[PDB]
């Protein structure tokens, strides 16, 4: 049972899930069966749904909130919700490498925007 | 009140043992939970030697409730050689509690039988 | 006055088990002093738990009292 | 032999304010942390705050009685 | 014999220091369970069985040193 | 000789109660600390409590030392 | 022997010091197992196993303590 | 005579078992005060009155405790 | 030989204090390791081996002490 | 003066049980400034003034009881 | 000198109330080793550098106190 | 010697109570340094720096106190 909308399309949208191992604010937590009531954000990271068996679909979540209800209801509202295939290897290293030499380098919110895109491109191309 | 109360909690600790036994005539499979090693036979603590360590807690609840209300005599001379206030309040705090002690004392021991049942029947 | 020289230190060694008898009824109460703030363990429910557990951590401090005034 | 062991016994027999002591800062712990939580004030926590310091405080009076009859009795 | 009734009232009174660790091993138990009660889910199961079968062998260390000190 | 010696071993062994009620002004004093940094209980409210329970707290520390030094 | 027989009562009561340990691991154990099954959902598995293979390791410091106390 | 002469060497050793409530103490209140300041705004006054004030109460079993061990040696 | 065999025993006994640290040192590794495990994923191997090594290395105090026990036995 | 010669070197040797609290005390208030200091940004003063000061006040428990056993030597 | 050999038996077992520090101190370094792990992702090195080598600077008490117990009844 | 020599032996005993504070203290420190680690990225310097100067003043109680021991006894 989980309700992983997002802000365009909905994935689990119906209640036919089991377990649920989504990065939220603190750890690489997993959502069993009735789980307790931690309504948490989510950071950027690997939110893959095992659906009963190894079916489990690696959908790379941007961040958002991982808000579980009482009634054994896990919605993970997330921002962006794209599969490990759909990142390609050749662009994402243009994209880390640019991010590194624009941090630190200018002033306002310059080097702190390229300083958390930086933490985010490094923890999705060792999962690949 | 004392020889009367360890007498009758000694009959009452020898028929959860009994009655265990009895039970498990019928169906028995052991008692205790499968793991990894084997070190759960060393650790008969419980069932039999649960029941004389179980019973004797109303006997030593007794005692510790009897020592209490029996310090009275000390703290008389004193009183009667601050002022004597402070004991009154101090008496009528050790007899409420003395008195709820055997609601807890009661439900205390009910529950420990309610286990013994429930584990001798599954 | 071998004894009569032991009997009085019997009961004062034997009183340092209060720490744990002491300390035990308010670990019980502090957690659910804590744990009745966040709706609704008020009537029954969590009553009927921490009544019960308090009875269970003071039959150390019971049980080691009667064998210290016993001398 | 009898008047040094009485002695003794009044100071070995403190041991045990250790329990006493924190017993008293533990609950008043959980019970400040909890009120400023919106809005455990008036009885509720303030009223088991009274009734579960004496089940804690009864640990040292207790013990403070076996050790006041040696030195006077 | 002096020195053997001096040992056996001495005797009692080292062993009772052992109440500490039994004392305190309920109320750690009833503290996490009364805690988990209130939230996820009920009390009459699941946290029921492991709080009586969790307070029966915390309990043991205290039986077998009361038994010691009143044979002593 | 044996009542002159045992009186100095009356207030040694009984100063051992100090770690309690040392140990709980700081623990007090944690717990309103770091409450009174949520927003707002900073007049009364909050200060009623720790005051009242620092002075309960100490009142262990000063009942041993009166049994210390009467016999000494 | 008169201090032959005062060392067996002292040798007893000073090693059921060792309870305060072997009490405690066993309630440390099910206070985390108890919180623990709360969060869903190892309940009969998984944590089952490790709460009674690891209430073994912490027992047996309460079992080899209690032999040689029996024996002196 | 000699018995009082020895007993007074082991009365400022025993009594000296206290200064662990009031060492612990002092990094007891240190470690709130350190760890709360940083989550916005406890710094200049309201906890800065509270930190300096409960860590002379704490420091109080300590001096307490010591000054029977000085008289006894 | 009335000295030796007196303080012989006492020795098997004053060593068997350390054993509260080995014993709830096993309890610690156990605590930990059993509210890691039901937060996901790491059960088989991964964080397996860090709590049968962890618990071998803390089991080493209470043997250790044990052996000077039985030695003066 | 045989009583009083021996009875100095086990002063100075049970009055070292303090240590416990003023070694633990440098550790409590060290936990608290390294995990703290990772929560943005106390970094420059701010926690660094109150650890420093902080850990001279728990250690002066470890200095005021060693000089009570080196005084008895 | 039976005043020599009654002490030296009893300062190897008095010395020995150092090992509750030194067991339980193994442990705690292994326990907030095995929480923080599950955490993501410090798994190879980083973390595990600082059990390691955090583990010989709690081990040097027992290994310390022992050599004083050791050296008495030698 | 008689009373002198049994008392020199008892001491340095006696005094290596304190490790329990000094053996702890290398954990504690070492502890909270390994799991605020995970946050990202405490690693050179920072939180390396506190850790090896807090290691420091947690040691100096059981190497103090340790010496006392050792001039009893030799």
């Amino acid at each position: 049972k989980v309700s992983l909308v997002a802000p365009h399309q909905a994935i689990f949208t119906n209640k036919e899930v089991s377990q649920v191992n989504l990065p939220a604010s603190s750890g690489e937590m997993g959502v069993l069966a009735n789980h307790v009531p931690t309504v948490e954000e989510l950071a950027p990271g690997v939110v893959e749904v095992i659906e009963s068996s190894g079916t489990a679909s690696k959908y790379f979540v941007s961040g958002g909130f991982a808000s579980i209800l009482p009634g054994s209801k896990l919605s993970i509202s997330t921002v962006e919700a794209h599969p490990l295939d759909a990142f390609s290897s050749e662009n994402i290293k243009s994209l880390l490498a640019e991010a590194q030499k624009n941090a630190s380098s200018a002033d306002e919110t310059v080097a702190a925007e390229a300083a958390i895109e930086i933490e985010v491109l490094e923890a999705l191309q060792a999962a690949v | 009140i004392y020889i009367i109360g360890i007498s009758v909690s000694l009959w009452i600790g020898l028929t959860i043992l009994g009655l265990f036994l009895n039970k498990a005539v019928f169906f028995s499979l052991f008692v205790p939970s499968g793991t990894p090693l084997p070190l759960v036979p060393v650790l008969v603590l419980i069932e039999l030697l649960s029941y004389t360590a179980r019973a004797i807690s109303l006997g030593l609840r007794l005692a510790a409730n009897t020592l209490s209300g029996h310090l009275l005599m000390s703290i008389l001379g004193n009183l009667v050689k601050i002022f004597g206030l402070i004991p009154l309040a101090g008496i009528f705090a050790i007899v409420i509690l003395e008195f709820a002690i055997a609601c807890i004392q009661a439900y205390v021991f009910a529950i420990l039988t309610s286990s013994y049942l429930k584990d001798s029947i599954y | 006055q071998l004894v009569l020289a032991a009997k009085y230190i019997g009961a004062a060694i034997a009183t340092i088990g209060l720490t744990g008898a002491g300390i035990g009824i308010a670990i019980v109460f502090a957690a659910l002093i804590n744990g009745t703030s966040r709706n609704p363990s008020l009537r029954n429910t969590l009553f009927p738990f921490a009544i019960l557990g308090f009875a269970l951590s003071e039959a150390t401090g019971l049980f080691c009292l009667m064998i210290s005034f016993l001398l």
